[PDB]
C-alpha cells in the first residue's frame, strides 16, 4: 500500500522537561490545576484524532 | 354432463400444472442465484453483532 508519513526529528524536537517522577508527583496537583486547559486540549485532540502526528503542536 | 365439461376441466388442470412447473423451475433458478451470490432474503449467513462494540472513550487514545 501507500507509505507512512511521519514527521522528522526537527519537527519532533522540543525542550523536554528533565524532571524526575518524584518531582512531578510533588508538583502534580498544582500542575493539574494551573496547566489544565492546555493539557485538556491535548487530550481532546488525541482522543478525537487518533493519529499522534496531528497533535504535535 | 357432456364432453365440454371434461374438456374445459382438462384445460383448467393443464393450466394449473403448467404454472406449477414454471414456478418450480423459477424457484430452482432463484435458489441457485441466491446461494451463489446472496443478496436476497434467503441464504443470509450470519455476521457478528454491531451493537456489542464499545464506542466510549478508552484508556489508550489510539483506538
Amino acid at each position: 500500500p501507500g507509505i507512512v508519513e511521519l514527521p522528522t526529528l526537527e519537527e519532533l524536537k522540543v525542550e523536554e522537561v528533565k524532571v524526575s517522577s518524584a518531582v512531578l508527583k510533588a508538583a502534580a496537583h498544582h500542575y493539574g490545576a494551573q496547566c489544565d486547559k492546555t493539557n485538556k486540549e491535548f487530550m481532546l485532540c488525541r482522543w478525537e484524532e487518533k493519529d499522534p502526528r496531528r497533535c504535535l503542536k | 354432463d357432456g364432453p365440454e365439461k371434461n374438456y374445459e376441466k382438462t384445460l383448467a388442470i393443464l393450466q394449473i400444472e403448467s404454472e406449477k412447473a414454471e414456478l418450480r423451475l423459477k424457484e430452482q433458478e432463484v435458489r441457485r442465484l441466491m446461494r451463489a451470490r446472496g443478496d436476497g432474503p434467503w441464504y443470509q449467513f450470519p455476521t457478528p453483532e454491531k451493537e456489542f462494540i464499545d464506542h466510549s472513550p478508552k484508556a489508550t487514545p489510539d483506538n
